[PDB]
């Protein structure tokens, strides 16, 4: 249950997996960054207001995200077309949601935008087929001349093994 | 001629853009039989030019 | 060729000798006459010298851009006068022309590329260096940054068709063609960018301003048309994305034209009301590119040409105003019709140059441009008509305000008109009426 | 050919003619950059640019043995990097087939309509 | 920083451990190396005239050994699970060995301990430490096959190492921050190829040798003190702080071509979106390379009017001299180079 | 064992201060597996060699064999726990003290 | 003609050109090949030091 991805499955198939993949990014990156807030730039001190500030820095993008999972399984429900317009519905919405723990109208629409372009450009992955850090079908181990370029002072003893 | 060549892909370029230009004047050169047949058929040039048009 | 860019590499060494400004602009000159003499070309690329080769196109820039910088050597005589650094700026003129050159008779793209933003760093140092304003920092910056943010994905555009294809020449990369979005973009936006958009023209009139009149010149003449270079060569293997993707950026072009076009009846300067205008008419050239006809390909290119020459020709007029007057403003420059009355004969050519005008190449590329934009959609033909009368609602209003009325009170005594400047405003204006005639030459690079 | 032949694609047959700039560019533009970096020195100094010429003979005599050293190493490594690719060619028949040209008869593909 | 003919014994010693460190072929004798680097990396970086050095060696070690008993640690435990130095399938151990290596080199997670050791040094040690101190730990992050930790790394060192020198006036907090994104170029070219990482590593050298040169033998520490420095002609002011447009990865100069030779490489082993997000988070560095440059590119200035004559050294500004002209027309030499392919 | 990137004179002291080659239970097992890394390389020594890979490792590193051996203690205690077996036959016959 | 050799010459370039970079794709995939794509492990220092615990049990003794 809690090693669901969000693609294991078609849009709109289920909701449940989809939650908990989102979420459990928003948690790895909530914790990442708040790891790096709280013994960095203003350092809480006690057991109580140090959970505050994870809560407060981990808590709304886990928000964000079910607010964009949410919103994206309705705009993929509520019509019969899979496509990335509601990718962007759910990134104004996701920005929407930010804008609120921030108290700033601009902020939750210019988040949108932005968050509506990373969820078109990543639909445009799923249906186009490409990845956005792909393995490297070529990876230089050396240059040329890399058997040549033994330069030790032991001599080889001869080898156990042959090619006959 | 074949895909991977470049060579016949030049010269077929070549002959098309001078079959264009070619084509070009002949459609202008029909067009001027037409303008000189409303010149010189100055009144009657509905009946004339019908089959020049 | 090799001609003349061999030529401007022992040209070099003319900026080191001491008394030698006026003789770089001489030869400049005889090369632009050199140039004028072989001719040869075709739609094809022709003088192939190893990866250096000119086509019709290719033939009409470098043409332009020799004819450009041999005017900026004529009209920086304020460089010459005072000790600023005349060796500095005869080698970065020469090195800038020279890396135009070398982008414009690239046979590949990626040479075009690699001299392409190669030519920033001169047209940087020209403005952060000679010009008269303690903005030259906001200049450059918005020109470098706007330019290197949107180019830098080009490259990786670039190497991803190398790696499709294998190629980088324009021929082989012609039979190719592309249906990614990303791709599209990356090709594009650069481009889109460095000949003004409605959106993206910020570092345009804020780097017109605090420039030289040099730096007006590069960047009005021969810089918004290496955007215009790059979608020519790169529109031919993304027609099916671009026939999606093109209405987006031809209604924020076309109603980007009309809004730039109302901005400059609300503008108080010279300088940056023509830095304004080049984006309304380069807004056309955008417009009219993207419908893919031969008469959109055929006016873009005339208009770009005829473009270069008389937007410099605005620019040296704001100049020898501000030499004299002291500032730019527009409510300064009032009636110089009483103090330069044969100026005034410049100003209205030039002007007029600016907009439809009865014997310019301006009038040739601008109806074969709206012919392709009327045959694109009939809606345009609101919008066209708007914007087309808008142009001269504001470009009669910079010579009318300028050049007509009472005298501004208050103003010190300055310097008479002198023949350089004569000279300078006759070579902006005789080509624009002289390449009607032969006007198959500049028009039909296809 | 009717056959796209991988072999023969890397196999040099020697119509291939070398410019004239090809075997002596390397040596003369680093002799200019042994000469421009003695005027170099001699600018950064406050010397005359061209005061103390053996110091710009020296350098421009560096540059071109450099060049031509350089030079004929690149010309072994790129034969050898072809000698690596035509035995990487020659001993993997099975993932590198000869692939049957084809006119462009055969092929019907995408005009894209401008209108 | 040849007072001594004992320092020239530590940077011999030096260069002994380091390439006792990139030749060992077991997870052991590396860390032998490692620590006969760090002995003689020591005494170097301290000196008895400067007070901040005595500290900054302090955080030095302190950084070093956390960094290098962790490697220890985790290399045994790599022994203790599988008896060869290689791993066949990856796992957490060959991560904690990458961490403590990005521990040594500086990479954007651990890089905290770089700039502020390097607000107190001289413009030679930081020569040493920017230069032949990132040749230990990076030719062992070249020996495992984890992507996501080079990922996280890439990401965060070209975000954090341009962003982070935007508020730093001092010389060598914006050098180190620069050579924090500098890099994760070098990290992006480790995922690809172990010959572009040479190429960017050998001119990213090039690059710091010829401009930490300026400010050491000018003894230059502050963006102030940029204005105040006197050339006897402003044209030559203008043309040697052209290292900063060549570094930063302009086109005509050199600096261009490892990039570039980066992005080549990269966009055909089909990683675009890394190279987008390194590209767009590299315009900061030529920012805050072109805020040195408010101090050349215009040809007047406000000077003060005391110092009169530019005193200089003779043989490390010849030196100087001959790199500055091929950091600038080193683009020429691109025929004659065959160590791309 | 770890592939050098540079082959220089400094190898040849570090190369050979940890292996399996002085006399030991089965260096004659890592000696075929190192053999096997000259003929393939380290790449593809990972994947064409992985059958006598895991040889070497189950002698020297005594996975399985240990985890056998917990296996057959923790199943003892557990039918001691179970009630199965109790008393003083909880613990077999055990071998003599020159055995092994 | 000129362009017509160019282009020939240009072809025939990108063809190479790909099937190169199809050749270093199959030689990275499988690391077959000894020039690129090849970590070369040698036990040269395992056969030393066999051969000298092999020349030590001569010298054990009295
Ligand atoms: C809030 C959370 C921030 C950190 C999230 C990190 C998630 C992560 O690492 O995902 C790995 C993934 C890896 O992607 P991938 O392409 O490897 O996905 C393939 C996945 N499998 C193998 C299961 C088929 O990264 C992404 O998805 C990145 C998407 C970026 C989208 C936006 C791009 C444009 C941004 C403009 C500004
Ligand atoms: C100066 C010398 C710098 C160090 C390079 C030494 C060397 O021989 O490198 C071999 C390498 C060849 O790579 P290589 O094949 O030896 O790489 C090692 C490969 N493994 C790890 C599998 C054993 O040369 C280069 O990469 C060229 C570097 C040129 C630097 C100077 C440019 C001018
Ligand atoms: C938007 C920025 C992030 C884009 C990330 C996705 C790119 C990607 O992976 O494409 C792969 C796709 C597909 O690549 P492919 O065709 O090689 O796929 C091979 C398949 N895999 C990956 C599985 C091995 O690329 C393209 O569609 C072609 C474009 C290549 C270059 C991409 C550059 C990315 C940057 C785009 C910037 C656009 C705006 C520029 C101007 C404004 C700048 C601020
Ligand atoms: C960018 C600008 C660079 C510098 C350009 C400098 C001016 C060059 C002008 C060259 C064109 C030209 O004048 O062609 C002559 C033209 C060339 O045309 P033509 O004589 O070859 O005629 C055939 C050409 N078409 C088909 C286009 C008509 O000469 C004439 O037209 C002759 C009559 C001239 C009219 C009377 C002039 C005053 C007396
Ligand atoms: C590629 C370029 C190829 C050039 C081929 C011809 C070179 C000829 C050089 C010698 C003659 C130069 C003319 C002359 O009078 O020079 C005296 C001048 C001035 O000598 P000076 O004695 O007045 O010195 C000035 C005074 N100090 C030193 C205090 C500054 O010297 C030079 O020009 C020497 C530099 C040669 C530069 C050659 C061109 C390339 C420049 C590239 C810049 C980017
Ligand atoms: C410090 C300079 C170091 C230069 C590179 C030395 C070789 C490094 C290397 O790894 O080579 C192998 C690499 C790749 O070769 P390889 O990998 O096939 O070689 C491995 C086999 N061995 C080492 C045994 C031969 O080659 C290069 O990097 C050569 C590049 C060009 C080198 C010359 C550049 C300068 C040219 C002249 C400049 C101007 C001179 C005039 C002015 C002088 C003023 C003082
Ligand atoms: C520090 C440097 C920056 C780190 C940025 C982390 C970004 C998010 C991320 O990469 O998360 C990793 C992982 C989810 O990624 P994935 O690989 O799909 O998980 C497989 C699960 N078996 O995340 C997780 O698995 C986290 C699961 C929840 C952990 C916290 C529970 C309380
Ligand atoms: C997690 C997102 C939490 C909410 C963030 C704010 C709203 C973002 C909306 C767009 C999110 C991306 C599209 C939805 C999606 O699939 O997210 C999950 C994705 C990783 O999932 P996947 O591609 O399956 O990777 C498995 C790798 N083992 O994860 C990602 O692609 C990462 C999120 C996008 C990039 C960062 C945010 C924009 C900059
Ligand atoms: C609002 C901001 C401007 C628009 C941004 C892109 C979002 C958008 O408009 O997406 C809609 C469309 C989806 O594509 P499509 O599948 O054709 O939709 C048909 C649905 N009837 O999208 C498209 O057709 C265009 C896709 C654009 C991809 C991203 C373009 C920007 C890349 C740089 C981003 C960073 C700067
Ligand atoms: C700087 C300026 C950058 C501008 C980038 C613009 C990128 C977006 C382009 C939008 C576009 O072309 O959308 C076309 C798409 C309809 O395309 P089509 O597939 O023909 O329609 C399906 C019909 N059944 O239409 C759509 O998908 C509709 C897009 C709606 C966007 C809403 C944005 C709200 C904010
Ligand atoms: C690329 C960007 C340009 C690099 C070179 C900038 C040269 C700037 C220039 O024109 O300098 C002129 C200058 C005049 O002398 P000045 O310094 O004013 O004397 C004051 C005395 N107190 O100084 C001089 O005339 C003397 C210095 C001339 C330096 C010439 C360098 C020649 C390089 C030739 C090879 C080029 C690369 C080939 C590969």
């Amino acid at each position: 249950l809690l090693r669901s991805k969000y693609y294991d499955h078609p849009d709109g198939e289920d909701a449940f997996g989809k939650i908990v993949a989102t979420n459990k990014y928003a948690v790895s990156a909530g914790v990442a960054w708040s790891m790096f807030d709280v013994l960095t730039l203003s350092k809480p001190q006690g057991y109580l207001p140090t959970l505050g500030r994870f809560a407060y820095n981990t808590g709304p993008l886990m928000g964000m995200a079910t607010a964009f999972t949410l919103t994206t399984l309705v705009a993929t429900n509520a019509r019969g077309k899979d496509d990335k317009i509601n990718y962007l519905i759910g990134g104004f919405a996701a920005g929407g949601v930010f804008g609120a723990w921030k108290h700033n109208h601009v902020a939750g629409l210019c988040a949108g935008l932005f968050l509506g372009i990373a969820g078109v450009i990543k639909k445009m992955s799923i249906e186009q087929g490409w990845e956005f850090f792909p393995n490297t079908p070529i990876k230089q181990y050396g240059g040329l001349n890399i058997a040549g370029n033994d330069w030790t002072i032991m001599a080889d003893p001869p080898k156990n093994w042959t090619t006959e | 001629c074949y895909t991977d060549d470049a060579v016949c892909r030049f010269e077929a370029d070549q002959q098309f853009r001078r079959d264009r230009m070619v084509d070009n004047e002949i459609v202008n050169i029909l067009r001027q039989r037409f303008e000189d047949c409303t010149l010189y058929e100055a009144p009657d040039h509905m009946v004339k030019c019908r089959p020049l048009m | 060729m090799l001609k003349i860019i061999f030529f401007l590499l022992f040209l070099i060494p003319f900026c080191f000798i001491n008394n030698m400004y006026w003789m770089v602009q001489i030869m400049m000159f005889f090369i632009s006459f050199i140039f004028l003499l072989m001719n040869n070309f075709m739609n094809y690329w022709s003088e192939i010298s190893y990866f250096l080769g000119c086509d019709m196109l290719s033939y009409g820039l470098i043409l332009l851009s020799l004819w450009i910088c041999s005017l900026m050597l004529l009209a920086s005589e304020m460089i010459n006068k005072h000790n600023n650094y005349k060796n500095l700026f005869l080698l970065n003129i020469i090195i800038l022309l020279l890396l135009l050159i070398l982008t414009f008779s690239s046979m590949s793209l990626f040479m075009f590329y690699l001299f392409f933003e190669s030519s920033l760093i001169p047209t940087l140092f020209l403005i952060l260096g000679w010009g008269y304003q303690p903005e030259r920092l906001q200049a450059g910056l918005y020109l470098l940054f706007y330019t290197l943010l949107v180019s830098l994905p080009m490259l990786i555009g670039i190497f991803y068709v190398m790696n499709k294809i294998g190629s980088m020449n324009f021929y082989l990369m012609n039979n190719f063609m592309f249906n990614y979005d990303l791709l599209y973009f990356c090709l594009l936006c650069a481009f889109l960018v460095k000949m003004p958009m409605f959106l993206v023209h910020l570092w345009l009139p804020k780097a017109h301003v605090e420039a030289p009149v040099s730096g007006s010149m590069i960047l009005a003449g021969i810089m918004l048309k290496l955007g215009g270079y790059g979608m020519l060569r790169v529109i031919s293997f993304l027609q099916l994305m671009n026939l999606k993707y093109s209405f987006v950026w031809i209604s924020i072009s076309l109603v980007g034209g009309v809004l730039v076009s109302l901005v400059c009846l609300r503008q108080t300067d010279l300088k940056a009301l023509i830095a304004y205008s080049s984006v309304a008419h380069m807004g056309i050239v955008l417009s009219g590119l993207l419908t893919m006809t031969y008469w959109g390909l055929c006016g873009s290119y005339t208009l770009m040409i005829a473009h270069g020459l008389c937007s410099s020709g605005l620019f040296c007029l704001a100049n020898v105003s501000y030499e004299r007057l002291g500032s730019r403003s527009m409510l300064i420059n009032k009636g110089l019709l009483n103090f330069m009355p044969s100026m005034t004969l410049w100003w209205f050519l030039l002007s007029s140059a600016n907009m439809a005008a009865p014997p310019t190449l301006n009038l040739l590329g601008e109806i074969s441009l709206l012919n392709s934009i009327v045959s694109w959609s009939w809606i345009s033909m609101i919008l066209l008509s708007f914007l087309s009368f808008f142009s001269a609602a504001y470009t009669l209003y910079l010579y009318s305000f300028s050049q007509h009325g009472k005298l501004f009170s208050g103003v010190y005594s300055f310097s008479s008109g002198k023949i350089r400047e004569y000279l300078l405003m006759l070579l902006h204006w005789l080509p624009l009426n002289l390449l009607i005639l032969k006007s198959e030459s500049f028009m039909l690079w296809l | 050919s009717a056959v796209n032949d991988p072999l023969e694609l890397l196999t040099n047959k020697g119509t291939h003619e070398p410019s004239f700039l090809s075997p002596i560019w390397n040596p003369i533009a680093c002799g200019v950059a042994g000469v421009g970096a003695a005027i170099f020195i001699n600018w950064g100094f406050r010397k005359p640019v061209f005061s103390g010429i053996q110091k710009h003979i020296a350098f421009g005599a560096i540059g071109v043995g450099a060049g031509a050293y350089f030079d004929q190493k690149r010309n072994e490594y790129l034969a050898k990097r072809d000698a690596v690719l035509r035995h990487y060619i020659e001993l993997h028949p099975d993932d590198f087939p000869v692939k049957e040209r084809k006119t462009y008869g055969q092929v019907l593909e995408s005009w894209v309509p401008v209108r | 920083m040849f007072n001594n003919s004992s320092k020239i014994l530590f940077i011999t010693i030096m260069i002994i451990g380091t390439l006792i460190t990139v030749t060992s072929n077991s997870w052991l004798g590396a860390w032998m190396g490692l620590e006969i680097n760090l002995l003689s990396f020591i005494p170097l970086l301290s000196d008895n005239n400067n007070l901040m050095s005595t500290e900054a060696s302090l955080k030095y070690f302190l950084t070093q050994v956390l960094a290098s008993t962790v490697l220890l640690f985790s290399s045994i435990l790599l022994m203790l699970k599988n008896n060869m130095n290689n791993e066949i399938n990856e796992s957490f151990t060959s991560m904690i060995i990458m961490s403590a290596l990005l521990l040594k080199s500086g990479a954007a997670p651990f890089h905290f301990w770089f700039p502020n050791m390097m607000e107190g040094l001289t413009w030679m040690n930081a020569l040493m430490l920017m230069t032949w101190q990132k040749i230990a730990p990076l030719m062992l992050i070249s020996y495992l096959n984890i992507k996501y930790l080079l990922l996280i790394s890439v990401i965060l060192s070209v975000i954090i190492g341009a962003i982070g020198g935007l508020n730093q006036t001092s010389l060598r907090k914006l050098m180190a921050f620069s050579s924090i994104n500098h890099l994760g170029w070098m990290l992006s070219s480790l995922m690809i190829s172990e010959s572009i990482w040479l190429i960017y590593f050998f001119f990213y050298s090039f690059l710091s040798f010829v401009l930490t040169f300026m400010f050491n033998i000018f003894k230059l520490f502050h963006l102030n003190q940029l204005f105040s420095w006197f050339v006897n002609s402003k044209i030559l002011k203008f043309t040697l702080f052209m290292n900063f447009l060549s570094l930063g990865g302009l086109p005509p100069f050199l600096g261009f071509l490892p990039k570039w030779l980066v992005i080549q490489q990269l966009t055909l082993c089909n990683q675009y979106f890394m190279l987008t997000l390194m590209m767009m988070s590299t315009l900061i560095t030529l920012f805050f390379y072109l805020r040195i440059c408010y101090s050349a590119f215009m040809m007047n200035y406000f000077e003060n009017n005391w110092i009169m004559k530019m005193n200089m050294n003779s043989i490390n500004y010849n030196m100087y001299m001959i790199m500055t002209f091929f950091s600038i027309f080193g683009l020429f030499l691109i025929s004659l180079f065959y160590f791309m392919f | 064992s770890l592939t050098p990137f540079l082959r220089l004179p400094l190898t040849d002291l570090t190369g050979c201060l940890i292996n399996h080659q002085t006399y030991d239970k089965c260096g004659k097992f890592e000696m075929k597996m190192m053999e096997c890394f000259e003929a393939y390389g380290l790449e593809r020594g990972k994947r064409e060699c992985a059958d006598l890979i895991s040889d070497f490792q189950e002698c020297v590193g005594m996975q399985k064999q240990l985890m056998r051996f917990h296996a057959m203690r923790n199943e003892r205690y557990k039918q001691w726990l179970k009630g199965e077996r109790k008393g003083q036959e909880f613990f077999a016959d055990p071998p003599r003290v020159d055995a092994y | 003609e000129k362009s017509l050799h160019y282009l020939y010459e240009e072809n025939e370039k990108a063809q190479i050109r790909l099937l190169e970079d199809e050749v270093r794709r199959k030689m990275s995939e499988r690391n077959d090949y000894q020039a690129y794509y090849y970590r070369p492990s040698v036990a040269k220092y395992h056969r030393i030091s066999k051969e000298a615990a092999d020349e030590l049990e001569a010298l054990r003794g009295d």
